[PDB]
């Protein structure tokens, strides 16, 4: 999809269909819907109070 | 990958619209900013481990799409400083984004350039965001009062 | 402190109340925040038998989420 | 005792400690950077020299005092 908008006249194209619009939409409700997976404060309570796979 | 895990691939997408080419980018900014609770979510992908991209890219995307208008610099501003929940954001809404998992003011160097950005830049308007620092200033003095 | 104040009626209260002025977002006090957990799950562990010990740790949980559920 | 707590002082003025409060700092808690790790171990070369050398003072004071009132100089009231 970058290859694709790597022109001014893609780009303006791009605009003129809502692309951008779209994609702003995307963002929100995408970030909305997933819950993040990374290790957080929890994640250091347990570290402490005690390929590389086990 | 996290592209697919997480939803930081649109933030690429508008990062490149943005950023490709300087010609385009006032006319791209102009149509991607209207969008609801579009800065709160750049802020809170912003204020997270790294999830893709790098911290630098999206204090790009923050400081051009606040650049553009004065409306949108005094709302970045407000999220960046006193209130990061997303606008319109009632819990008895399931599809509503919420973005509750951040506390207000939290302070990072990417935030500190974007405010330096902010404040720094000439351009009409600039007064504006200038008063509403201030602003910030003193009501925190004010609430410090609080004995 | 588990010997001599554990099982008694203001006991709990004074766990949920020291628990949430020690580690408050709001507290900039810098102290051992593991090390003190690790005491403060000993004495709830002991001194369970108190009935207000769960009671109080529930109701400051309750009032942390109250921002939810207007 | 006091050149090797200046310098304590110094470097452990050279560091700082995140709240705790974050995605970031929690992140930053488990996986310490090589910087803050040398950091560390220097500090706590530091720390142990000035124990020690702490200790040796106090020992040498203890004994000074002790040898002052065993001549019999009154020691302090």
């Amino acid at each position: 999809i970058l290859r694709v908008l790597d022109t001014s006249d893609a780009l303006k194209a791009f605009h003129d269909m809502g692309g951008v619009q779209l994609i702003c939409n995307n963002m929100v409700t995408s970030t909305r819907a997933i819950v993040n997976t990374a290790r957080s404060m929890v994640s250091t309570i347990m570290k402490f109070l005690d390929e590389g796979i086990h | 990958d996290q592209v697919s895990k997480t939803s930081i691939g649109w933030l690429r997408l508008l990062h490149h619209c943005l950023t490709h080419i300087s010609d385009l980018e006032g006319m791209m900014a102009s149509a991607a900013a209207p969008t609801a609770n579009l800065l709160q979510t750049c802020a809170a992908l912003l204020m997270s481990p790294y999830c893709g991209m790098h911290s630098p890219n999206i204090e790009v995307v923050l400081v051009k799409i606040g650049l553009q208008s004065t409306r949108i610099g005094l709302k970045l501003i407000d999220i960046l400083l006193r209130n990061c929940a997303a606008s319109g954001s009632d819990p008895t809404d399931l599809n509503s984004p919420l973005l509750f998992g951040r506390l207000n003011g939290l302070s990072s160097d990417s935030t500190i350039d974007i405010l330096y950005q902010l404040g720094t830049t000439q351009d009409p308007g600039t007064k504006d965001r200038i008063q509403a620092l201030l602003k910030w200033v003193s009501d925190s003095a004010r609430v410090a009062a609080m004995k | 402190l588990v010997q001599l104040c554990g099982g008694e009626r203001w006991w709990g209260q004074f766990l949920s109340n020291v628990l949430q002025e020690l580690y408050n977002s709001e507290q900039l006090l810098i102290f051992p925040q593991d090390r003190v957990f690790m005491l403060l799950s000993c004495i709830g562990q002991r001194s369970l038998s108190n009935s207000g010990v769960l009671e109080s740790l529930l109701n400051l949980l309750d009032n942390l989420l109250s921002p939810l559920q207007p | 005792y006091n050149l090797a707590c200046h310098r304590l002082e110094t470097l452990l003025q050279s560091i700082d400690l995140p709240p705790l409060n974050s995605a970031n700092n929690a992140q930053y808690f488990l996986r310490k950077p090589d910087k803050a790790v040398e950091e560390d171990s220097r500090v706590f070369s530091a720390y142990q020299d000035c124990i020690q050398l702490q200790l040796q003072l106090n020992l040498a004071h203890n004994a000074v005092q002790r040898l002052k009132v065993a001549l019999g100089a009154s020691r302090k009231m």
